[PDB]
């Protein structure tokens, strides 16, 4: 219909999650809380694993001491970015 | 004479291929905005429906419109919350073109919205704004 | 339940964010063309039926296409990025464009439409009268039609 019609477009896009992480699994708090145990006695930070599930730094220190797998996937955990 | 319709009807049926001389006459046309009740909310109506319509380049058709949406809050808010509706709804076939125009729209909206102390309208309209799902 | 028609045939990667190493890093406004904004929003319709949750991030630096030349002698098709495209549809109001139509239409950063200008002048798509397309506030580009192509793939892919 025009002069310079266009026939194919290979389009390229990325996915991501709308939400990633909102609230540490284990202390049920807001990931930019202080993990409920520097709330209620005092830095808290994220903590990310290979799963890439974002619980508080603290409550999965609390968690590693006890079981050695991740709460959500219940598989092996292994640290990575903070 | 009704000189109007055989204006309008020349000007979307017109090629428009020179683009270089409507700067006059739109200029002209911006002043023309005050048509007292009515005939002012058709003819912002007539004006928005065929400026959205597919044919028009996207090269004019943004900057009047955000000269145009400016230009909106001069109006009394009881038509203003209508036209935003209409202007809303007449961009939402095409949104990912226009982003700019509906993130302003909607913030207008919701400001007289907030001041007629309707709280949930207004964040229901704020919450249309694409901030994470947008281009 | 209503007819869809493209009016493209659309083919699309949807790849992971944090997988790929490709990113949204550069701070490019590139306005969408408006033939194939259809697609997009079709398929972010269908992503959003489909997977619940998720959002896309078009990565237009990375989409190619074909635009098809057939009433000026038929001179096969080419094959260029969206970058490389928003320009020749630009091109469609008359041979020669100013600097300032391809800003306000392809919105483009100063970086990226130079690099889209430099491409298109190494296929010699389209050309300057003299050696005024330094920086300046002219840069009158023109069509260079006669100089047709030789082969019909045309793919320049570096
Ligand atoms: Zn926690
Ligand atoms: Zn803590
Ligand atoms: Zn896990």
């Amino acid at each position: 219909k025009k002069r310079f019609e266009v026939k194919k477009w290979n389009a390229v896009a990325l996915w991501a999650w709308d939400i990633v992480v909102d609230n540490c699994a284990i202390c049920r708090n807001h990931i930019m809380d202080l993990c409920i145990e520097c709330q209620a006695n005092q830095e808290c930070t994220v903590a990310w694993g290979v799963c890439n599930h974002a619980f508080h730094f603290h409550c999965i220190s609390r968690w590693l001491k006890t079981r050695q797998v991740c709460p959500l996937d219940n598989r092996e955990w292994e640290f990575q970015k903070y | 004479a009704a000189a109007v319709r055989q204006d309008l009807a020349q000007l979307m049926n017109s090629s428009g291929s020179h683009k270089d001389l409507a700067g006059k006459y739109r200029q002209i046309l911006e002043k023309a905005i005050q048509l007292s009740g009515a005939e002012q909310l058709e003819a912002l109506k007539a004006f928005v429906e065929a400026m959205v319509n597919e044919n028009v380049s996207l090269v004019i058709s943004r900057q009047l419109l955000t000269d145009f949406c400016t230009h909106l809050p001069n109006l009394p808010d009881s038509t203003a919350k209508e036209i935003y509706h209409f202007t809303l709804e007449k961009i939402q076939p095409r949104v990912i073109s226009f982003e700019e125009q509906v993130a302003s729209i909607r913030q207008h909206l919701a400001s007289i919205y907030e001041k007629e102390e309707d709280w949930r309208n207004a964040a229901q309209v704020l919450v249309g704004i694409p901030l994470e799902t947008g281009q | 339940d209503t007819v869809i028609d493209l009016g493209i045939s659309f083919q699309i990667y949807v790849l992971q964010a944090g997988a790929w190493p490709l990113t949204q890093a550069p701070s490019s406004t590139f306005a969408i063309p408006q033939e194939l904004e259809k697609s997009v929003q079709m398929f972010e319709l269908f992503y959003s039926q489909h997977f619940s949750g998720r959002k896309l991030t078009w990565l237009h630096y990375l989409c190619t296409g074909e635009v098809k030349m057939n009433y000026l002698g038929k001179p096969y098709v080419a094959m260029v990025t969206t970058y490389q495209m928003a320009v020749l549809l630009a091109f469609n109001n008359s041979e020669t464009v100013s600097y300032k139509e391809l800003q306000d239409s392809t919105q483009m950063n100063e970086k990226e439409l130079t690099k889209t200008i430099k491409s298109l002048l190494d296929v010699k798509m389209i050309n300057h009268d003299s050696e005024k397309e330094d920086i300046d506030a002219e840069s009158s580009f023109s069509l260079n039609m006669n100089f047709s192509s030789k082969r019909t793939k045309f793919k320049i892919t570096t």
